[PDB]
């Protein structure tokens, strides 16, 4: 899905 | 050094894949769930793939016809049910998850009875029937197959395509290198990886887009509208 970038 | 393909990032191809499927088959059925908690971006999201894809839908030598799509990845059917159902007489769906092509008969409502097949596969494993469809759409998935299955894939996809017919690309990217995501199990590929891929699978860039509008902490999201 979209997402926080880690 | 970056990372430039799944082969320096992925420990084990099967857990790969089996995380993957356990992951999802412990998520809820819902437009939150197929968007990570981020649902509320899906109407930005359904306004500029409807925009993108009318691109492609202009009158003139290389119109992209109206008959079938096929959402790939497809969940409970966010995308079939508000953007791909309303411009297409018929449209197929896959999706590893049981429990979402359940839920997407509830979800569609009485516009799902022009959803043909359901099919319950992984993208790694599924061959579309050739020259059957006008759209493939290909979006929050890509993450999840290998270079290798991804490539395949396109080349199958390519294969399936009728006359004038486009696959699309919507998904996420990395400022750079291949990022793997050990919860969801998936990964992250840069524009150059994913450029790469799509050439090794012998399709081409029609048009590429950034997704405007959403949330400053999230991954960027592109288009890719291919042949
Ligand atoms: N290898 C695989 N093959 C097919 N579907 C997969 C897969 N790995 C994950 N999925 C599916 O990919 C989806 C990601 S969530 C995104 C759903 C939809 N593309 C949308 O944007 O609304 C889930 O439905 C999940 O079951």
């Amino acid at each position: 899905p979209p997402k926080r970038i880690a | 050094v970056p990372r430039g393909s799944t082969s320096e990032v992925i420990e084990d191809e099967k857990q790969f894949y089996s995380k993957a499927k356990t992951y999802w088959k412990q998520i809820p059925p819902t437009v939150d769930g197929m968007l990570g908690g981020y649902g509320h971006i899906s109407s930005i999201d359904i306004n500029s793939s409807r925009k993108f894809l009318q691109r492609f839908l202009r009158e003139g030598p290389n119109k992209t016809g109206t008959s079938c799509a096929l959402d790939c990845g497809a969940g409970i059917g966010r995308i079939t049910k508000r953007l791909l159902l309303p411009l297409f007489r018929e449209v197929d769906m896959v999706d590893i998850t049981e429990d979402f092509l359940v839920q997407a008969k509830t979800y569609l409502g009485e516009e799902g009875k022009r959803v043909r097949n359901y099919f319950c596969c992984g993208l790694q494993d599924f061959t579309p029937e050739p020259d059957s469809y006008d759209v493939i759409w290909i979006q929050w998935v890509i993450g999840h197959l290998t270079d290798q299955h991804l490539a395949e894939f396109l080349r199958r996809c390519k294969g399936s395509l009728r006359p004038n017919g486009i696959i699309v690309i919507k998904d996420n990217m990395a400022q750079e290198g291949v990022i793997l995501d050990d919860v969801d199990s998936s990964v992250c590929r840069d524009l150059d990886v994913v450029r790469r891929i799509i050439c090794s699978a012998g399709l081409s860039l029609l048009a590429e887009e950034r997704q405007e509008n959403l949330p400053d902490e999230i991954y960027h999201v592109y288009s890719f509208a291919l042949r």
